[PDB]
DNA sequence: TAGGGTTAGGGTTAGGGTTA
């Protein structure tokens, strides 16, 4: 059995605020599909800032690509020497039309409740 | 003392607790961690009591491996191939994307595959006289690998009962496909044919350099062993089955010569003379001009099995195992002292356990009041045992591999202009 | 100068996908024409032998009929070269579904390339290599003379020290597998010293196979985006498109004496004699009995009986043998149900060794033992001679057909033999 | 003090006993059992007999007569039997 | 003389440790 997948907004993982080898699930919008090297570069906006996450895909071929669309990625993170941070994909589904603010508020509320229950112990 | 199957499990637990060389074993498997998680993606297959078969047992780290080995206490240890994902989570990835990637090239030699030729023992029995068979087989295969292909690192392991295994562990070989390994095994195989076939060699006038080298390095051993020890040409039925290997044109003459002769030496000399006479008098014969050479190869060459090397996900016994029939621990065989390797002198599990008891007896008055961890205690434990030469040979091989890694990284530094 | 730049030579490794635009009907025509040509060349290759004159002449006639590029007249080769290029990449897009399909495509393309290179002049082969992205190395006459004896005793079809006026190339071992396997080239510390013609042909073939394999692997991930409604019928068209009733457990002996083909009669006889068999024969026999209408329970009883006759222990049987048999039929475990081995696969399977009996006797048995076993089956001397002639001609399937006709007293079988299930079902139809 | 579980004779008075409760998977992993009646579990004074989970499947295994499924709900993983 | 019919109902159990 594997470890569970905790949610993480793109900008935190972009800054490397998670330990190496952790399992995380995040979101973003695809920007490029490097065919030969099996690499995916998705992007997510934050005000005037744009953040990039590198996704290895060696475990989900065959895989259709939808340029300029949202995605959900779940897997493990490995801190490479030069490439930086890349997530090893285990499941990679596509969702469209789902509004970000509801999701962001949802994880914020869940984190708040978890911390509140953590105040008794 | 005689090994009994009713006393093994406690000795096995003690061995796994104290003497198993975990440090060197991990050092070999880890390969220095040049590739991320190379050791972490290995497949293991234990075999617990009551002959229950399990497999796909990865290990996160050396300490976890030690703890699981101590808890589980399995019988046989095996090594698989390196995959793209952790084997213990093989059901967590889509089917078809979990494929074997690299494994070490191996060969196997079965002593029992020579029953129709050998006569020293019967079935599953061994004698010191027949050990020359696998000795010369080892020499032939090792020389061929060292010279023809130039593979650097080799490690020979005696299975424990009747076999010896080859563990080629070089760098540019682990990445080979299945077809290349099949080609290797085909090129290294000469004894061809099933049960229905009698003659195992069909050689033309031309002789390959490999065959020439084999026949040159095989003469110095064929004479003594074959003529004196086994005495192939002793009885009537012996040469009766011998003559099936030669054309019928001289069958009666050779039978009469054998009847006249008294010992196998005279019969072999007369066979040589008759063969030499026929070579000078070759007249429309499809047979090769090397009757003596082909019969020596037929009754003397080793036999491999393509199935154990063609597969890439196949399994084979790991070294330092414990055979459940004789208790002899599988140990490496020195390359420079192959001719001085008696199979019956290899230490057994019961003898090594009594040695451990005597070691504790000595420790009762030699080593006292030591506040060391289990690492140093087990280090001195397997130092004081009879396995010291074997672990020393293993360490020397590991040092050779480490020196090769140092050379390859220095070459990479020279190429990359990083000094 | 698009026309000349696109197509400089009649041969091409097919490394540059085109960029022009084609009508749909022409697309379909090219696809069907090249698949027809490939099937025809496969059949011609499997019927005759390589080289000669009739086989190559018929292949050239097929190429000329199907308006492709086969010769090298220096005029008006734009159209055939373009058509070959387009159709080859279309089939590259097509045959990327299963590993066996990829292997078949690679083999047929290899055959076609070998033919075209075999009709290529030497100056032209040198120019074609120059345009290719390949590097070769030439050793010096010093070591050429130093290693004369090995290179002449390797017998690469060499005729008594003909190395005068020759250039010897040094190649790593992992690229010359064809000459590597047959023991026709001297070897030294992972290197090969070789004559000119055979090794250049084989090296080109092997590198082409590797590069085509890599490109097919790359293209495998494309059909995920091939959701176009058009071309779907064409892809479906190119995508290609033994259940007899239950039998008893005591008629097997009579059916074996009646219905077992030679490729398995020896295995049955050995099983009935020694009551014990090794892996290679065991899986083959189990698959065959599964494929002719034997249930799980009937097969378990049969195996337990024939192994009790072998002096075992029932507990040991349950632990090992019935345990293996359960997954042999896909009862538990991965349960991937296995189809029986084909006649071609069995003939080209692992060669049996001592203590093994699997494999058709027409390929892995002595001629004298084969004749004796045929005489044990009461085969006419004329039939014996015909079987021997067919064996000499390596036509094992025709020999099996003759054996079927002799045992069943039918003048003509009327069906081509490809699988033991076919043999058994036809025998049951006769019965 | 030794926390005494509520006596089994008063479990049914709760309205939750017969219902399908919704829980975090970490909670169902880390929440304790009851000694007097094995097979049922006790959480914060509310006995629980039935649960309902939802998430993404990340593990599939087949057997002779029962499937296997590893579900994930962003906080933990549990096996399923069908 | 004011609601219909009023009825209590599903409430068990199933097995890992496997390859061509």
């Amino acid at each position: 059995l594997p470890k569970p997948g905790t949610y993480y907004l793109p900008w935190e993982v972009s800054a490397g605020q998670v330990p190496d080898g952790s399992t995380l699930r995040t979101f973003g919008r695809l920007c490029l599909y490097d065919m030969i090297q099996s690499r995916v570069t998705l992007m997510a906006q934050h005000g005037s800032d744009q953040h990039q996450v590198l996704v290895c895909t060696k475990l989900v071929e065959p895989f259709h690509a939808q340029v300029g669309s949202l995605y959900i990625v779940l897997g493990e993170l490995q801190h490479q020497q030069d490439r930086g941070s890349v997530v090893k994909a285990r499941v990679l589904t596509c969702v469209e039309g789902m509004n970000l603010p509801l999701l962001e508020q949802a994880i914020r509320e869940q984190r708040l409740y978890k911390q509140e229950r953590g105040g008794s112990q | 003392e005689t090994f009994d199957p009713t006393e093994l499990p406690e000795l096995l637990k003690l061995y796994y607790r104290r003497l198993f060389p975990y440090s060197q074993y991990y050092r070999w498997l880890n390969y220095g961690g040049v590739i991320k998680n190379y050791f972490q993606h290995r497949e293991f297959s234990f075999t617990l009591k009551d002959d229950i078969y399990i497999r796909y047992q990865s290990f996160n780290n050396q300490s976890d491996l030690e703890k699981e080995m101590q808890k589980m206490n399995p019988y046989k240890i095996d090594i698989g191939a390196v995959y793209s994902h952790r084997p213990n989570q093989h059901n967590t990835v889509k089917l078809g994307a979990f494929q074997a990637q690299e494994k070490e090239l191996v060969f196997d030699i079965d002593m029992t595959d020579y029953d129709d030729v050998r006569r020293c023992c019967s079935s599953a029995d061994i004698c010191p006289k027949c050990w020359t068979l696998m000795t010369m087989a080892i020499r032939i295969i090792d020389r061929a690998l060292k010279e023809d292909f130039g593979f650097k690192h080799r490690l020979w392991v005696y299975s424990g009962r009747r076999g010896v295994h080859c563990w080629v562990c070089d760098e540019s070989v682990r990445k080979l496909s299945s077809a290349v390994r099949s080609g290797i095994v085909e090129y290294l195989s000469l004894v061809k044919g099933g049960q229905d076939v009698k003659k195992k060699v069909h050689l033309s006038e031309k002789i390959h350099p490999f065959i020439r080298k084999s026949i040159n390095i095989i003469k110095k051993y064929f004479e003594e062993y074959a003529l004196v020890n086994q005495d192939i040409l002793e009885n009537k039925e012996s040469w009766d089955k011998i003559l099936a290997l030669v054309p019928e044109t001289i069958h009666d003459e050779l039978q009469q010569s054998f009847q006249k002769s008294h010992n196998s030496l005279q019969r072999w000399e007369h066979l040589k003379k008759v063969a030499s006479r026929y070579q000078n008098n070759i007249k429309n014969d499809k047979y090769g001009p090397w009757l003596e050479w082909e019969i020596m190869l037929q009754y003397c060459f080793p036999r491999l099995d393509i199935n154990v090397s063609k597969g890439i996900n196949h399994l084979l016994k790991s070294p330092f195992s414990v055979h459940p029939k004789t208790g002899r621990i599988s140990v490496p065989i020195d390359l420079q002292k192959v001719d001085q390797f008696d199979p019956f002198t290899v230490p057994t599990i019961s003898f090594i356990c009594r040695e451990l008891d005597a070691i504790s007896t000595n420790e009762e008055e030699k080593e006292e009041n030591e506040a060391e961890s289990d690492v140093k205690h087990r280090t001195r434990d397997y130092k004081k045992t009879s396995l010291a030469p074997y672990v020393k040979v293993f360490e020397h091989f590991l040092e050779n591999l480490d020196k090769s890694r140092k050379g390859e990284l220095l070459k990479k530094s020279d190429l990359q202009k990083d000094f | 100068d698009q026309r000349n730049a696109s197509y400089p030579h009649c041969l091409q490794f097919y490394l540059q996908p085109p960029s022009e635009n084609i009508s749909l009907i022409e697309f379909e025509n090219l696809a069907i024409d090249r698949v027809k040509l490939l099937k025809s060349v496969e059949n011609l290759g499997v019927s005759y032998v390589k080289g000669t004159e009739q086989y190559q002449s018929k292949l050239e006639s097929e190429l000329r009929k199907l308006k492709f590029s086969y010769r090298e007249n220096l005029e008006d080769e734009y159209e055939p070269r373009r058509r070959d290029h387009i159709s080859h990449f279309i089939l590259r897009l097509a045959y990327c579904q299963s590993e066996e399909l990829r292997r078949w495509f690679i083999q047929q393309e290899m055959d076609l390339l070998r033919f075209r290179f075999s009709i290529l002049p030497k100056d032209k082969i040198q120019d074609f290599l120059k345009d290719s992205q390949l590097q070769f190395e030439a050793i010096s006459d010093e070591e050429k003379t130093l290693r004369e004896q090995e290179i002449v005793a390797s017998s690469p079809s060499l005729s008594g020290l003909k190395l005068g006026f020759e250039s010897i190339y040094k190649i790593p071992f992992a690229d010359a597998l064809d000459l590597f396997r047959g023991r026709k080239v001297y070897l030294e510390d992972g290197f090969a010293y070789v004559p000119l013609k055979d090794i250049v042909a084989i090296i080109l073939n092997e590198f082409r196979a590797k590069l085509s394999k890599a490109l097919a692997l790359t293209a495998r991930s494309l059909p995920a985006v091939q959701s176009d409604e058009r071309l779907q019928p064409l892809l479906n068209h190119l995508s290609h498109s033994g259940n007899v009733g239950k039998i008893s457990l005591d008629q097997i002996d009579l059916l074996s004496t009646k219905s077992f083909p030679p490729c398995m009669r020896q295995l049955h006889k050995a099983l009935r004699e020694n009551h014990h068999l090794r892996h290679g024969g065991r899986m083959q026999y189990g698959l065959f009995l599964k494929g002719i209408g034997l249930t799980l329970e009937q097969a378990l009883q049969f195996w337990k009986q024939e192994f009790i006759k072998g002096k075992m222990d029932p507990d040991k049987f349950d632990k090992g043998y019935s345990y293996n048999i359960r997954h042999s039929f896909g009862k538990e475990g991965k349960r991937t149900d296995y189809t029986p081995f084909s006649c071609l696969k069995i003939i080209l399977s692992n060669p049996p060794s001592q203590g093994d009996y699997h494999g058709c006797p027409f390929r892995h048995s002595d001629p004298e033992l084969l004749k004796q076993k045929l005489q044990s089956y009461k085969i006419s001397p004329g039939g014996i001679s015909q079987i021997l002639d067919l064996v000499k001609g390596t036509h094992y399937q025709v020999a099996c057909q003759k054996y079927f006709e002799m045992i069943h007293n039918v003048d003509d079988c009327g069906f081509s033999l490809n699988h033991p299930n076919q043999f058994f079902c036809e025998s049951q139809r006769i019965l | 003090r030794c926390e005494e579980e509520t006596p089994s004779l008063l479990w049914g008075l709760d309205p939750v006993f017969l219902a399908f409760a919704k829980l975090y998977i970490r909670d169902i992993l880390d929440m304790k059992e009851s000694r007097q009646v094995p097979g049922v579990f006790l959480y914060n004074g509310h006995p629980i007999k039935q649960v309902d989970v939802l998430g993404t499947v990340i593990g599939v295994r087949e057997r002779d007569a029962f499937y296997s499924y590893g579900v994930d709900d962003s906080t933990g993983v549990i096996n399923c039997i069908c």
